[PDB]
């Protein structure tokens, strides 16, 4: 069974920690622990293809600004979020993916963009910003909201799509 | 055979237990055979922080740490106040018997209970009442309020721990301070290579480990230190969070701006030789600054380096990155089975305060009625409270004031942002080692002193 070593990157409060939780948490049960191992593991099917998703989400630890090539260097594929109500944590995505780009010495890392949607403020980055963003790096664009659990599937199949891909090619 | 309280109508508290106000974690307290609480109203929530039947210390530890979610200052203030001030039930239709049971079984504990929670909240969160002068003015009024016989000595350890707030060693002996190439006072020589790497490793932990302990619990419960007034609220976090920074970064730059290759393998083994010794006083921040800065992409590329450093620390290396692998599992065992005194890396318990209070939800709902989620704050609770058992214990090491100057006043950044200094870093790697099949250049010398490690070993015995 294949197994994908994911990372999710981008600025804080950003809503990376609610999505990753999303993603492994039950649809049903608004509950988490993330001290046990369960916790950044789950199996999932992908075009009828049986795989184990592996999520490093780092949330917390963005001022420790130099851990980010180690933290980085352990991934197959990256989430690159942005909070659609912060047009700075939307500016910053270029810098993650250029770190990216570095850490892995490649021009084309497995990646896609994910704009997360939590509560107010209102939105500021429009999607069509985010499309156009996303065909210039020659990526995905896949938006999600943390209240209704909406594009966290598609997000991270996405990513594991892009993997696939890259691994023929 | 229970003890008749008032009406709920006059005292809010007398309101019986049900599933819409108050639930429980199915187990049992550690030590105490006391039920878990697992979520309530905040009415409910008080009525057991301060129960008449027993004492419960842990549940007011952990309220008193993280009740700022859910509750005002002001209003626990107020709420307790309210708690304290029992009326006696109303007479049937006659006349002591059941009414003399109800002030020494109902009112008299209850009231101990709430002078407990305002010696708690007072001697170990204080900050409420710095932050809030008006808070500590209605406290002082109210302890003054306060006439039983039986309180008195109560209330007035009380005070005494009012009164000290607002006014803000070596054990065995430690061992002989270590010096290299600089001698003892000149500042002015002072580097990686001069210095002892014993003694870096020391006064670095020194440094590290007055950061960690410096910590408190209030700059983290509610994730404070990434919101916007960080600054204000999470100042010795970040602080301690910069200086690991720095260093990662001085690393970095001590290796790719020696130049020469040969003066670069010495530059590399004597950073491993200091993770030695980081490893050796149990300092996983220090041996993490290191680790961080060797997979950094400016000096992970360095093959030609890499390849002439001894095999020896070759294996302390890979063994140190090892801890950080598959998230943290062998860190996580390492440190749950040694003992204080010890640095740990912050990161992970930032990471999981994080996640549980965004992972959790604030409330929890049942039969229409919203009940607090508590076992949300127990968890971060623990968190906090594990991150406090390892700032008790300090080193037997001397400090030595001018090594501590000189990583103090550590600057490698020097004016520059931080995409422009990495990007520097970077293309400093790649001049001193270029991309294949570019071939490898030659450097002249930049230290003029000797190369040779003194080794990691005390110089004399004691």
């Amino acid at each position: 069974m294949t197994e994908y070593k994911l990372v999710v990157v981008g600025a804080c409060g950003v809503g990376k920690s609610a999505l990753t939780i999303q993603l492994i948490q039950n649809h049903f049960v608004d509950e988490y622990d993330p001290t046990i191992e369960d916790s950044y593991r789950k199996q999932v099917v992908i075009d009828g293809e049986t795989c184990l998703l592996d999520i490093l989400d780092t949330a917390g630890q963005e001022e420790y600004s130099a851990m980010r090539d180690q933290y980085m260097r352990t991934g197959e594929g990256f989430l690159c979020v942005f909070a659609i109500n912060n047009t700075k944590s939307f500016e910053d995505i270029h810098h993650y993916r250029e770190q990216i780009k570095r850490v892995k010495d490649s021009e084309d890392v497995p990646m896609v963009l994910v704009g997360n949607k939590s509560d107010l403020p209102s939105r500021t980055v429009e999607s069509r910003q985010a499309q156009d963003l996303a065909r210039s790096y020659g990526i995905p664009f896949i938006e999600t909201s943390a209240k209704t659990r909406q594009g966290v599937d598609d997000a991270f199949y996405t990513l594991v799509r892009e993997i696939r891909k890259h691994k023929e090619k | 055979e229970q003890m008749r309280l008032p009406s709920a109508d006059v005292y809010r508290f007398a309101e019986p237990d049900s599933e819409e106000n108050i639930i429980f974690e199915e187990n049992m307290q550690p030590k105490a055979g006391i039920p878990i609480i697992k979520a309530g109203t905040v009415i409910k929530l008080i009525e057991r922080l301060t129960y008449h039947m027993y004492a419960d210390p842990n549940f007011v530890r952990t309220f008193l740490t993280t009740y700022r979610s859910f509750c005002k200052p002001q209003e626990l203030l107020s709420l307790i106040i309210e708690r304290f001030e029992i009326p006696e039930p109303e007479p049937t239709e006659a006349d002591s018997a059941e009414l003399k049971r109800f002030r020494k079984e109902y009112i008299q504990p209850v009231q101990l209970r709430v002078l407990n929670v305002c010696r708690h909240w007072v001697e170990h969160h204080f900050y409420d009442f710095e932050r809030d002068a008006y808070l500590l003015q209605r406290m002082e009024e109210f302890i003054g309020t306060v006439r039983g016989k039986a309180m008195k000595k109560w209330v007035e350890s009380i005070t005494k721990i009012i009164q000290r707030k607002k006014i803000a060693t070596f054990q065995s002996s430690p061992p002989t301070v270590e010096w290299h190439i600089s001698r003892p006072g000149h500042i002015e020589t002072f580097d990686l290579l001069t210095l002892h790497p014993i003694e870096i490793a020391r006064q670095l932990t020194l440094l590290e480990s007055d950061l960690y302990r410096a910590v408190q619990p209030s700059e983290l419960v509610g994730s404070v230190w990434t919101k916007e007034d960080k600054e204000i609220n999470s100042p010795n976090l970040l602080k301690m969070i910069r200086h690991t920074t720095n260093l990662t970064l001085w690393f970095e730059k001590c290796i790719v701006e020696t130049e020469n290759l040969e003066e670069r393998v010495a530059v590399v083994s004597r950073i491993i030789e200091i993770l030695q010794v980081f490893q050796e006083l149990n300092n996983f921040n220090g041996v993490l600054e290191v680790v961080s800065a060797m997979n950094s992409s400016p000096v992970y590329r360095l093959d030609h380096t890499f390849e002439q450093i001894p095999s020896r620390q070759k294996k302390i290396l890979e063994e140190a990155h090892e801890l950080s692998e598959d998230h943290y599992k062998k860190y996580l065992a390492k440190l749950r089975s040694i003992n204080p005194p010890c640095v740990p890396f912050f990161g992970i318990y930032l990471t999981n305060i994080l996640k549980t209070e965004e992972g959790n939800p604030e409330v929890l709902k049942r039969h229409g009625k919203e009940l607090i989620n508590f076992s949300k704050r127990r968890k971060v609770a623990e968190i906090t409270g594990e991150i406090q058992q390892y700032q008790n214990q300090p080193y037997c090491l001397r400090v030595e004031s001018d090594i501590k100057r000189f990583f103090e006043n550590l600057n490698p950044m020097g004016n520059s942002m931080e995409k422009e200094f990495t990007d520097y870093l970077f293309n400093k790697s790649l001049e001193i080692e270029p991309r294949n099949p570019k071939p490898l250049p030659r450097f002249p010398k930049k230290y003029s002193y000797p190369l040779k490690s003194p080794g990691v070993r005390p110089s004399n015995p004691r």
